[PDB]
Parts: structure tokens; sequence; C-alpha cells
């Protein structure tokens, strides 16, 4: 990550105030306006995603568990699919002699 | 199979004996599999077994 | 679990200072970079919680947050996984039983040393 595609976010944001400051001396009051709009619809977005990571967290012991438990069933797996293709290997690949 | 290997069946060369002895290594094979299988892979023993009882069948 | 506490506070208060001065600012237009300064140090308090805590991030959720989609889906996923891999260990446990219950009436039926092999030394 969340790190990154926050930083990411913050250095576009950043990027776009310095672009349209550059060119302040030349706003009128709709362009304050439109510029207090943007920085509203801005906080919005970082409000949504503040809300996003505040479900995930709402969820995260539950979902380590539930990854934990993935592995463990992955690793099971695993070992059953190799325990098949040993017997397969010894039933019918290997019947020659 | 009495030449070559550890000789375990005597003189006798029964054809029901063989056939019991066997049934009984191709039983066992089959309960340390589904052994292996349910608990847990750590055993290679049952691709030994499969291989010994390939051999003695040639 | 303060870290969603902390950023709905964050996210209510500016929400309550972008409605008190969403009058005319005479002075420059410093919000912006306030709410730059707040999300950076914000970023960086996840970032030194998530390496206190050293949780497992995995690929799922960002592949999911990336998607656009709803995490809905991930966990069904996940519980179909968790039944599927129940199912699994009921049926490899009732085939092992059913195994050994056949040996055993198989060697009962033919031959002991079969019985006491499978029952001693196995």
């Amino acid at each position: 990550r969340l790190s990154t595609l926050i930083e990411f976010l913050l250095h576009r944001a950043y990027s776009e105030l310095m672009v349209l400051t550059d060119l302040l001396p030349r706003k009128s009051d709709v362009e304050r306006k439109i510029e207090i709009v943007q920085f509203a619809s801005r906080t919005r977005q970082l409000f949504v995603r503040l809300l996003a990571l505040v479900k995930w967290a709402n969820n995260a012991g539950k979902v380590e568990k539930c990854a934990m438990i993935s592995s463990f069933l992955d690793q099971q797996a695993i070992l059953f699919v190799d325990t098949a293709d040993r017997l397969a290997s010894l039933a019918r690949d290997a019947l020659v002699h | 199979e009495s030449q070559g290997i550890e000789r375990l069946h005597p003189m006798q060369f029964d054809h029901k004996k063989e056939l019991r002895k066997l049934n009984m290594s191709i039983l066992i094979n089959f309960l340390d599999l589904l052994d292996i299988l349910i608990r847990s892979p750590g055993s290679i023993k049952r691709e030994e077994k499969l291989e010994d009882l390939k051999l003695l069948f040639v | 679990h303060l870290e969603e506490h902390l950023e709905k506070f964050v996210e209510n208060i500016r929400q309550l200072g972008i409605i008190v001065s969403d009058f005319q600012p005479s002075s420059q237009a410093g919000l912006n970079q306030k709410l730059n300064f707040i999300v950076t140090g914000l970023q960086d308090i996840d970032k030194c919680r998530q390496q206190l805590h050293d949780i497992t991030v995995p690929l799922e959720v960002f592949e999911y947050i990336d998607q656009g989609r709803n995490p809905q889906l991930y966990t069904k996923e996940c519980l179909e996984r968790a039944l599927a891999k129940n199912e699994q260990v009921k049926g490899k446990i009732d085939t092992m039983k059913k195994f050994k219950s056949l040996l055993i009436q198989e060697l009962s039926k033919v031959f002991p040393e079969d019985m006491a092999k499978y029952r001693s030394i196995r």
C-alpha cells in the first residue's frame, strides 16, 4: 504494498498542484472555486481509501488465518498429488517388466 | 525367485501358498500406501514395495 | 486495531475542516499542502505499523483492490477451498479406514499370518 501506491498518488498530486500553482498569477475566482472542488474531490478519495483500509483491517486477522489455512491446504494437496503420481507410476507406468 | 536375492519361500513351492503370500504382500502394500496418503507422504516405501511386487510378478 | 479508528477520525476532521473553510480564503491556499502532509504522515504511520506487526501482506488483496471488485469473491473462493480440503481429508480418512477393514477381513478369511503382520509389524 500500500505504501507504494500511496507514495505514487502523493507524488502525482504534488506534481499536479505544482503545475497548477505555477500559473497562479492568472487565476480568477472561478479558478479558485475549481481548485477548491478538486481539493474536495481529492479529500473524498482519501476518505474512501481510509474507509477501504479500515474495512480491510477489520478482517485482517481472519485474512491471515485463512491464508495460513490455504498454505497448509496447498501443502497437503501437493503431498497428495505426489503420492498419487507415485502410485500411478508404480501401477501403470512401470508395469512393462 | 530363489536365486539372486533373499529366498523366503521354502522348497515346497506350493501354488496356493505362493498365491496367499502374493495376496498378503499386495494387501500390505495397499495398506501402507493408504496409511501414507492419510497421515503423511513422508513414506517412500510404497514405491519400493510396488517395484518389489513387479519384480516378483516378472 | 487503532489504525482504522485513527484514519476514520482523520477523515472526519478533514471533512469538518473542509465544511468550515468552504468559504472564500483570502490567504494562500495551504489546504492542499496540509492534506498532502497529513496523507504522508498517515502513510508513514501505516508503514511503521505494518513493519512492527510484520503481517503477511498477500497479493490477492492488492489484486482485488486494483481490479475494482469486492472481497466477497475471494471470501467465497476461500470458503470453497476450505470445504474442498475438509471433504478431501474426510474422504482420505474414510478410504484408509475402509482399506484397513478390508485388509483385516481378507486376512482373517484367508491367512492369519497377514493379519498378525498388519496388526503388529505394519
